[PDB]
């Protein structure tokens, strides 16, 4: 056999064996963006309900499934190696985890500029000076050279407090310094 | 549900364009080996049974096809395979060389040589797998075929074309019996009647390696090695090597079997091909039944023993007999293993373990030794003389200063010391005729018991030199006439008066 | 309909179609080979896909080969022309004497009889056996089983019962050999040539041989008991006959099922077996009956794996038998033959008022002293004999004798021994144990009493030993 190209996630399951076969055969011959433009239009055009039927239905056939997807694939826009992925999505029967394997694509993609967001859970939005004073000291923190994406989520069961988490990090000053007040019943 | 060939190593073949040059008809990758068999990713025109070769010289058998992959069972060791090999296919079933020019060798199960006197000559091949022959060209057994030892051959009577079994404990006296076998066909085979030829096939399955050599120097001390083959796979061999040695064996005689010839073929022995057949089995997760054995252990024995038949005259009349070797474990006649085979063979031999601590060897039980279809198959000489010593020999077993006692204890033990051999010793059929009518017709009946051994000794050693003419008309005329019996009267109670008490 | 083999594991092979799926139990043709390969539809596991069962050699299959539907399960000839020859799984003659010709064909898997079709008719088949016509007679019309392990005598046994019963028979006979020896099965057909009962100039022959043997695949011997089962259904429906169905061996029919149970993907039950084990013999067995239209005397011979009476395969067919035979080895090593254990064979017919009360009073008096003596024996191994009472030593010498007394020369064993073959009536096996319950014989030793006839020839033997 030939080598492959290890992905920066190397994610595991049936939809994870898929995401990367086409990450070691894109980041050959430098396709990888070409691939993702054309990954995020597939999604569009599988959800329709002349399409969305008779792909998960079994009663069809195997391969009357494939010639009514290799001519659909092949008149719009695509003539890559991902004509051949589709190709084998419906001979393996595997057709119905295809958003399992697109959604997959865009994390595993996501990480060569991405910064895996944070988690921000105290309460109602603030003012901007502080939104912009947490932005610009995590920019400190990833040393990588890639612009940071973060998600606020609001949770009022925190007391006064908030949590942080960078990546895999998760420092913590929230109502858990009540819970350390065991210190004057177990001593 | 996760695929055997749904890897990304062969996933990537097929997302990156379907790659031209690699052949995926006539050979194929290896994606996992380590339990035996082999995961063969290709191959899509292989067949069932069909040997294969891998990139390190061993060959392979096709068992089990599957939409993905095909599993291949590996003859010899499987450290030399790789992931990621490539395995070549030959185009044939499983068979081996075979013909005229094996007699002499020394070979492994595979069919080449391990006795260093380079390759083998052979001209044809035929397959292990073959069926037996059906209702129609065999016909019931009418020759037989002489042991030279003098309890087989008069209480237990063997004929061309019939299964016998051997069974006993360790070190009872099992392979000396067909040691014995072999030796004793010295006297058929250098002679210029062909009808009465006969060759002889040793397999040795799960011995050890330095008993063999051991062997094939004792055959060559008593010029026995210039009419035998044998087939080895010792208990340092891979567990296939010791599954498929037996079908190789027996494929070698049908050779001489289908072309006018006889045949003998010697398993040693069917216990542990059988252990060697429970290894492949939960080695590929099958349920095991009784004693874990699988399901189609039945399968595995009368496939093969099924073959040694005899063909009728319209087929050429060859044959081919079988003896096969069980071991039972402290005297379990009614396992799983040894009832599998007696419900197969035409009779039984037992060797008792504690017979053969009393010094009585060969230690065979007589009561429970039964030769079936080989009866009607012996020499009238023999028949006239060894039907009588079946029934002083019956009525030695019931009684075990009274009346109608000590008459049969009397002649019941000068019977079974009659019946001792030394080993490597094979008599001729004509001989034996004489010890067992002297023992019979009430000669010996006034000695010791003890100075009895000395007597056999001493009779045979004159009456082979000064009454050798007169002897050959028992062999030539094959039974014992109103003049020969008459004849013999004298030659044994002027033997007595001069043999010294 | 043409289909593609995909996969194929041991004897069993799978197909996929493409159009037209077959429906189960039919026979499909496998196009490419010299010779015949059929095989039998078993599951339908979707995406139209089929698993079959194959009837011979699976040796040479290339994915892709070719396979041709058939239409119809397996057909086989069936008739009067089917009469003196030999016939394998699917029909063909294996006899080198020419094709079978018939007018009409049967299917194998057929139904059972309903419920309003049963007969409740009983008889007596006297045989001239001493231990079988005495403890647990043979009805007309009802199944017979033959317990035993491994060398007992399950085979000396059917050959006697077919020297007797068989050959005086005024109907027709169906031999099934399910698993044995092939070179008994070419005796069995060069013995009936020689005694008459198969004639190869003109049509006068009374037997048919059905034939599928221990070196058969396990796909063809657990489908050729339902094969010498349909051609004795014509001489019972389309006929109106009385038939005899020997059937030996019948385990293997239940054995090769569990060969070919783990390739078709199954989870097995007790201690190996399918999981379908008494829910396919209760479907063959229930086709061996006899109906309101002709009678099926079935004569079967079971084999006890290790000896072992409660192993599954032979503790669920006791459901289906009408008398027993249950052989024993413990009684073979004394040289009692036949080793038929007297304390074990069951019978249905036995009844006072079908048999009567003079045959079912001394029946039940020789099961009675030979209890007794078995509560003994812990008692006589270790104090020995001279422990016991006085009347206690009369239960002892009696049974010594009734336990020699069910021993008989047989006739087939003639080539054993060499001592004549020897049949008793009915009606002289009731006066032979009469005459010994009662102490008519308590001045001959045991020995007298071994290995004869009727009573008459154990007072003609004792005047010998004198
Ligand atoms: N007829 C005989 N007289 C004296 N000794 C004998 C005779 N036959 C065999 N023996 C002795 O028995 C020993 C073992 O015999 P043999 O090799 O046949 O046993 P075995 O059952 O083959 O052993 P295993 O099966 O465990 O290898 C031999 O060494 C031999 O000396
Ligand atoms: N009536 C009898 N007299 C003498 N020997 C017998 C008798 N019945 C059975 N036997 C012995 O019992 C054995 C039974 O073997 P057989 O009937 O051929 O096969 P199975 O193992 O199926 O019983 C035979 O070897 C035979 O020697
Ligand atoms: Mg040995
Ligand atoms: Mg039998």
């Amino acid at each position: 056999f030939a080598k492959l190209v290890r992905p920066p996630v190397q994610i595991y399951g049936i939809e994870g064996r898929y995401a990367t076969a086409l990450y070691s055969a894109a980041s050959k011959q430098n396709k990888l963006e070409q691939v993702e433009k054309e990954l995020l239009r597939v999604a569009q055009i599988l959800k329709e309900p002349k399409v969305a039927a008779s792909i998960m239905n079994p009663y069809v056939k195997r391969s009357v499934k494939v010639k009514s997807l290799s001519d659909m694939t092949a008149k719009e826009k695509f003539s890559p190696l991902t004509s051949n992925l589709i190709n084998l999505l419906a001979e393996n029967g595997r057709l119905s985890s295809t958003p399992g394997v697109i959604s997959a694509f865009s994390t595993m993609m996501s990480v060569h500029r991405g910064e895996v967001p944070c988690s921000v859970t105290t309460a109602s939005p603030l003012d901007e000076a502080t939104l912009t004073e947490l932005k610009t000291v995590l920019k400190s923190f990833l040393s990588k050279g890639q612009i940071l994406k973060l998600e606020v989520k609001v949770d009022p069961s925190i007391m006064g407090g908030m949590i942080v988490r960078i990546g895999e990090k998760y420092v913590d000053m929230s109502a858990k310094t009540k819970i350390q007040k065991l210190s004057r019943a177990m001593r | 549900k996760t695929g055997t060939a749904e890897v990304s190593s062969i996933l990537e073949e097929r997302i990156l364009g379907a790659d031209t040059s690699v052949d995926l008809e006539e050979t194929g990758r290896v994606l996992s080996i380590g339990d035996g068999i082999a995961r063969v990713h290709g191959l899509r025109n292989v067949q069932a049974e069909e040997m294969v070769e891998f990139s390190s010289g061993l060959k392979g058998m096709s068992l089990n096809l599957e939409p993905d992959n095909v599993g291949v069972v590996v003859f010899g060791n499987d450290k030399l395979i790789k992931e990621g090999d490539i395995v070549k296919r030959t185009g044939a079933i499983v068979d081996v060389p075979v013909g005229e020019e094996l007699l002499g060798r020394v070979v492994d199960a595979l069919g080449n040589a391990i006795d260093g006197k380079g390759p083998i000559g052979s001209k044809t091949r035929r397959r292990v797998g073959l069926k037996a022959p059906g209702i129609i060209p065999r016909i019931s057994v009418r020759e037989p075929m002489q042991t030279g030892i003098k309890a087989v051959d008069s209480l237990v009577p063997i004929g061309r074309g019939q299964r016998e079994l051997i069974i006993g404990d360790r070190q009872t006296g099992k392979t000396s019996i067909a040691i014995d076998t072999i030796i004793n066909q010295k006297r058929f085979n250098d002679g210029t009647d062909e009808k009465k030829k006969l060759y002889c096939i040793y397999v040795a399955i799960g011995q050890k390696r330095s008993t063999v050599a051991q062997l094939v120097k004792r055959l060559t001390d008593a010029d026995a090695m210039k009419y035998t083959i044998v087939v080895s796979a010792t208990a340092s061999d891979a567990a296939p090597l010791q599954y498929l040695a037996p079908y190789s064996g027996c494929s070698m005689g049908e050779y001489f079997r289908d072309n006018g010839k006889h045949a003998l073929i010697i398993y040693d022995d069917l216990s542990k091909q059988a252990v060697a057949y429970r290894q492949m089995s939960l080695l590929l997760r099958r349920p095991p039944g009784r004693e874990a054995y699988p399901g189609d252990v039945f399968y595995l024995h009368s496939r093969l023993l099924e073959r040694a038949a005899k063909m009728n005259d319209a087929f050429g009349g060859g044959s081919l007999t079988a003896l096969p070797v069980i071991e039972t474990q402290a005297g379990d006649v009614s396992a799983y293993i040894p009832t599998n085979v007696i419900s197969i063979t035409d009779g039984q031999i037992f060797l008792e373990t504690e017979l053969f601590y009393k010094g009585i060897r060969p230690a065979i039980n007589v009561g429970l030794s039964v030769s079936r279809v080989g009866s009607a198959a012996q020499t009238r000489a023999m028949k006239q003389v060894a039907g009588t010593m079946k029934l002083e020999l019956a009525q030695y077993r019931e009684v075990a200063l009274d009346a109608a006692t000590q008459q049969l204890l009397s002649r019941g033990v000068r019977l079974t010391e009659l019946l001792k051999q030394g080993q490597y010793a094979p008599m001729a059929i004509e001989e034996q005729v004489a010890v067992i009518y002297a023992g019979v017709r009430g000669y010996l009946d006034k000695l010791e018991p003890s100075k009895i051994t000395k007597f056999e000794n001493a009779f045979l050693s004159h009456v082979i030199s000064q009454h050798q003419a007169l002897l050959g008309k028992i062999r030539a005329d094959g039974k014992i006439s109103e003049e020969t019996d008459a004849k013999l009267k004298e030659i044994v109670t002027n033997f007595l008066a001069g043999f010294e008490a | 309909a043409t289909g593609r083999i995909v996969a194929v594991i041991g004897a069993v092979v799978d197909v996929q179609f493409d159009e037209g799926l077959p429906p189960i139990l039919n026979a499909l043709e496998v196009q490419g080979r010299e010779t015949r390969l059929v095989l039998e539809v078993a599951q339908h596991l979707g995406e139209s896909t089929v698993r079959t069962i194959a009837m011979d050699g699976t040796e040479g299959l290339v994915r892709g080969q070719k396979v041709l539907d058939s239409g119809a399960p397996i057909k086989i000839p069936v008739g009067p022309e089917t009469l003196g020859r030999i016939m394998n799984v699917i029909g063909e003659p294996i006899d080198e004497r020419g094709p079978i010709k018939t007018k009409q064909f049967a299917a194998i898997h057929a139904e059972a009889p309903e419920f309003m079709e049963m007969s409740v008719e009983q008889e007596i088949l006297v045989t001239g056996i001493k231990v079988v016509d005495l403890l647990a007679p043979y009805a007309k019309g009802g199944k017979i089983g033959l317990f035993g392990g491994a060398g007992v005598g399950k085979t000396v046994l059917i050959m006697e019962l077919i020297n007797n019963v068989a050959k005086a028979h005024g109907g027709y006979s169906v031999f099934a050999g399910v698993g044995e020896r092939t070179r008994e099965g070419n005796d069995l057909y060069h013995e009936m040539i020689e005694s008459g009962v198969i004639n190869l100039k003109d049509a006068t022959s009374k037997v048919a041989l059905v034939y599928g043997q221990m070196n058969e695949p396990p796909g063809a011997r657990a489908r050729v008991a339902l094969t010498g089962l349909t051609v004795a259904e014509y001489f019972r429906d389309q006929e109106g006959q009385d038939v005899l169905l020997f059937i030996d061996n019948i385990f293997r029919f239940t054995q090769a099922g569990s060969e070919v149970s783990a390739l078709l993907g199954r989870i097995p039950s007790a201690v190996g077996y399918q999981p379908t084990l008494a829910t396919d013999m209760g479907t063959m067995q229930e086709r061996i009956t006899t109906t309101k239209k002709g009678s099926i005397t079935s004569v079967q011979a079971i084999y006890v794996p290790a000896d072992d009476l409660t192993d599954p395969a032979p503790a669920t067919t006791f459901a289906h038998l009408d008398a027993t035979t249950v052989l024993s080895r413990a009684i073979a090593e004394l040289g009692i033959y036949p080793a038929v254990d007297p304390l074990d064979s069951t019978s249905r017919i036995m009844d006072p008022n079908i048999v009567g009360s003079e045959h079912y009073d001394v029946a039940r008096g020789v099961q009675k002293i030979l209890q007794d003596y078995k509560s003994l024996q812990d008692i006589i191994a270790i104090l020995g004999m001279d422990e016991l009472s006085e009347e206690d030593k009369l239960t002892v010498s009696r049974a010594r004798k009734i336990q020699r007394f069910l021993s008989q020369p047989f006739q087939v064993a003639e080539v054993f021994t060499g001592h004549l073959g020897k049949l008793v009536p009915l009606k002289e096996t009731i006066k032979g144990f009469q005459q010994i319950l009662a102490g008519e014989y308590d001045h001959l030793p045991e020995q007298a009493f071994y290995m004869v006839g009727p009573i008459e020839e154990a007072v003609a033997k004792a005047d010998k030993l004198a």
